[PDB]
């Protein structure tokens, strides 16, 4: 007397709702079906409209949490945010170790069984190179030569094609490399035949090419980022990349925020409104009004996004930062006034709030121009009015697009450090506290 | 002054407005006023604290934008402080700080037992003393009561300004104070556009407040302009704010005077932004005369800020600090149009650059008061049709001045021909060049230009006779 959905050849065939969007009811089977890239607006509507539903479509294979430190370049972490909106699309890039890099900090952020698809096993063996980073005890190979089902498997389309269904159930990513080969008929079957949610095609072409662009869309997702090589020649390469860190939330810091996330998400999905971003919830309570319970979700929110930013974690993981760069000059941004004035307790950094006056300001700045201070930790001083004091390495504790403008900003003004090449931009961002899957003991 | 986070608005079809606050909400605003006045002694955050423990769910929008806009005042002008603590923060946080940054307990430990041995302290009055002059740690001695009403007039209008600082642009009129309110606007330097239209002998005013770049600099001068607008007798104020998919609009009107507090014109602690109509008034006050006091427009309107006196007409000039090329083409093409003067001096190192325009165009740095001196000493006071100069001339009139010279002017190529001609023909005597230059063109104070001075060489001097 439950809705559950399960996978087969290919399709997912759903038993205990009707209204379940693209099922199709098959009179031979008695069940509704639909095909298996359906999975996200089904596992969505479940969700949005609260039927509470079994997933034996499902089955992942097991896959750590990948901390690897990923480093972009500017254009290319724009290039990773602006895939991260819908994390289902494609990107064109000038290069193709680009390519692969964004790739690769996709792979890393997401922390899911992830199948790339490439034309030749040629590629098949770089990218698995590549992919040598997050270790190699979880990179594998699906094709002719072998079939091993590692969290990060290599293939190509044409194996992919053949075993289409097989594959179907078991990643969370699917990256398809040299993405215009896939709108073919037998190849879009290894698109339409995989549950997979997320989803990342890497090309380099334009989009009129006999108008099979229009299928990718549905399968794939369209372009969400382009540049050309002729648009890299024209302009000098930034001297600093930006890694991405990502820390858990420590265990009791993570039953606090399920606690009041449950309150909220609840709240939320009891109304079915679907929220763009979570600062319109700051003001859909206020002009909705008419509400008593609005407010206790509000008040969760709050409490939770509070325990998410201040996370002992992601203090820690500066403090092994810092220690990494005890001879450069650091500046350190958030836009929480607390965390700034916290970072400064803990590490004993000039703190630059707007509360900080002119003073005290120019203080430090000057004696950060000097070499008085080696550190800033700020909410102000990526603002457009001041110039900051050169710098080798900045910290983003924000991680998030809620300001995404400042992540340029603050590289702006970094410049490689004597002895080094370039310079480096961390960004921490919150993620996951354990737990993530099992050690693939299964056949 | 209030976050658009916490903004307690009316969300419409096409239509946005602000739910202020009245009488109706005077019991809450006089609760939250009490426990400041009565908590005299008490940690500034803990007065804080109580403060929003009276929010509830139909309160919280309100409850809290009091508690902001009330801990704004008291903090910036009706409050004085203690700070809780023998030693003074931002000494002990530069010590502090000089002694590098620190990356374990250890390390830490060790500045602070290092700080704490120079200040003769523990350790642990170090690490309170720190940022003790925070805010919410500092202890709150003298409160000045507010009467309620204050407080909800205060929270109305900062409610009303920071929705007009997320706007794109607005329009308004106003019945008096236009001179005053228009200098606030001058000082202000928002980019404007002025038009006698949808009225009669009403100057309806534009400006914008979303802008690209710089757009909180003056986004939080244009809410700057408005407590002049609301000090008229009368104003009808309406506004496009838009940060979703489409727009709202609202429109305000002088009905709602009794909502705001009254604000004299405070007019303190600055020069006003007219650094040259105040200095350099006398820098161009030696070359002609001049008035900064200056009010003026045409068909359209036009705030000009400076005047150049010339005899057959006046040289109006603007010197706004703001601007955008996108901005500043629409406000150009008008001066153009109905030729008035209309000097125009910006910003280029301030704002962003463009495209800088192809004929009236003034560029600005650290010093540019001769970048805009350059364009603008060419007043050019009707110098677009100009007459032959050759002849006539006032010929009738009086030829006491016409003895200059008699015939045409020649060609800078004819004039190179004779100049090679002369170079290469050899002319030693006066009576030897006057020949080979009577050929083209016969005269005798004609070698003005040909490098020779003639010169009497004889025994005396060169005689005369009478024609
Ligand atoms: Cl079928
Ligand atoms: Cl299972």
């Amino acid at each position: 007397m439950i809705a559950e959905i399960y996978y087969e050849r290919g399709t997912i065939v759903v038993k205990g709702d009707a209204h379940v969007p693209h099922a199709k009811f098959d009179s031979r089977s008695g069940t509704y079906r639909a095909l298996a890239f359906r999975y996200r607006d089904i596992i969505e509507y479940f969700e949005s409209n609260g039927i509470e539903f079994v997933d034996n479509a499902a089955d992942p294979i097991p896959t750590p949490y990948f901390d690897a430190e990923i480093s972009l370049r500017d254009y290319q972490e724009k290039a990773l945010e602006r895939w991260l909106v819908d994390k289902r699309g494609c990107i064109v890039l000038p290069t193709g170790s680009g390519k692969t890099h964004v790739a690769m900090a996709a792979i890393n952020e997401l922390s899911t069984p992830t199948l790339i698809v490439v034309p030749t096993l040629a590629l098949a063996e770089q990218w698995k190179e590549r992919l040598g980073i997050f270790g190699e005890e979880y990179v594998g190979e699906f094709s002719g030569r072998i079939k091993e089902l590692k969290p990060l498997t290599v293939s190509t389309y044409d194996s992919a094609y053949v075993n289409a269904e097989k594959l179907g159930n078991r990643f969370m990513l699917l990256i398809f490399d040299e993405v215009h080969h896939l709108p073919a008929e037998s190849y879009v079957q290894i698109a339409q035949m995989s549950i997979a949610p997320f989803r990342l095609g890497l090309t380099a072409t334009f989009e009129r090419e006999d108008g099979r662009h229009e299928i990718l869309k549905e399968v794939v997702g369209g372009k969400v980022f382009e540049l050309f090589p002729d648009s890299l020649a024209g302009k000098h390469l930034a001297k600093y990349t930006i890694k991405r860190i990502f820390v858990p939330l420590a265990e009791d810091e993570r039953v606090e925020y399920e606690k009041r996330e449950k309150v909220y998400k609840q709240f939320l999905r009891a109304r079915g409104i679907t929220l763009r971003r979570a600062e319109d919830f700051n003001k859909i309570v206020m002009a909705s009004g008419y509400d008593e319970r609005a407010y206790e979700a509000l008040r969760a929110w709050e409490e939770a996004r509070r325990i998410a930013f201040n996370s002992k974690n992601k203090i820690r993981k500066l403090r092994e930062i810092l220690e990494r760069h005890r001879k450069d000059k650091i500046i350190i941004f958030t836009r929480h006034n607390e965390l700034v004035y916290r970072i400064s307790k803990v590490f004993l950094i000039p703190a630059i709030t707007h509360r900080t006056s002119r003073e005290e300001r120019e203080e430090i700045l000057e004696g950060f121009r000097t070499g008085r201070f080696r550190a800033i930790v700020s909410s102000q001083v990526l603002d457009e009015g001041i110039d900051v004091p050169d710098a080798n390495v900045g910290v983003i504790m924000s991680g998030s697009g809620s300001a995404r403008e400042y992540i340029q900003r603050l590289g702006r003004i970094l410049r490689p450090s004597k002895g080094k090449k370039e310079a480096v931009l961390y960004e921490l961002i919150s993620r996951g506290t354990g737990e993530v899957n099992t050690a693939r003991r299964r056949k | 002054m209030l976050p658009k986070e916490l903004l307690d608005v009316r969300r419409a079809k096409g239509r946005i407005f602000p739910k202020f606050a009245d009488e109706r909400d005077y019991e809450l605003a006089e609760k939250v006023i009490e426990i400041f006045k009565k908590g005299l002694g008490k940690k500034y955050g803990n007065l804080m604290k109580q403060a929003r423990k009276l929010e509830n769910a139909k309160n919280f929008k309100k409850v809290r934008g009091f508690i902001r806009v009330l801990e704004n005042h008291c903090i910036e002008k009706s409050c004085a402080f203690d700070v809780d603590s023998e030693l003074e923060p931002r000494k002990v946080r530069m010590l502090l700080f000089e002694h590098g940054f620190v990356t374990s307990k250890k390390e830490r430990d060790r500045v602070l037992e290092y700080v704490a041995r120079y200040f003769s302290t523990t350790p642990e009055t170090v690490e309170r003393a720190m940022y003790a002059d925070r805010e919410e740690e500092l202890i709150l001695t003298k409160f000045r009561p507010l009467t309620p009403d204050n407080l909800i007039k205060l929270y109305n209008l900062s409610l009303l300004q920071t929705t007009l600082f997320n706007a794109l642009r607005l329009t308004f009129w106003a019945s008096d104070r236009h001179k005053e309110i228009f200098r606030s606007i001058k000082r202000l330097g928002l980019m404007y556009e002025l038009y006698e239209d949808s009225g009669r002998l009403m100057v309806e005013v534009t400006g914008a407040a979303t802008l690209l770049k710089m757009t909180r600099k003056y986004g939080v001068s244009f809410a700057k302009l408005i407590p002049w607008i609301l000090r008229a007798k009368n104003w009808f104020i309406r506004a496009e704010i838009s940060d979703f998919d489409r727009l709202y609009i609202m429109e305000i009107d002088d009905r709602i005077r009794d909502l705001f507090p009254d604000v004299e014109e405070r007019l303190s602690y600055d020069s006003t932004l007219e650094e040259e109509f105040a200095r350099k008034m006398q820098m161009l006050g030696y070359e002609v005369e001049r008035e900064p006091d200056v009010v003026k427009a045409g068909k359209y309107a036009f705030i000009p800020d400076f005047a150049v006196n010339l005899g057959d007409k006046k040289v109006y000039i603007e010197i706004a600090g703001f601007w955008t090329d996108e901005y500043l083409r629409k406000k150009a093409e008008k001066i153009k149009s109905s030729s008035i003067p209309l000097i125009l001096i910006a910003r280029e190192d301030f704002g962003d650059g463009g495209a800088n325009v192809k004929d009236v165009i003034l560029f600005s740095r650290k010093i540019p008061y001769g970048e805009v001196i350059k364009a603008l000493k060419r007043y050019k006071p009707e110098k677009k049709v100009e007459g032959d100069v050759v002849e006539l001339e006032n010929f009738a009139e009086v030829p006491s001045e016409y003895v200059i010279a008699g015939k045409y002017a020649v060609r800078r190529e004819i004039f190179e021909e004779i100049k090679r001609e002369i170079e290469v023909s050899n002319p030693s005597t006066l009576e030897d060049i006057k020949a080979i230059l009577k050929k083209y063109g016969l005269g005798e104070s004609a070698i003005r230009a040909f490098g020779y001075r003639v010169r009497w060489i004889g025994l005396g001097e060169a005689v005369i006779e009478r024609t």
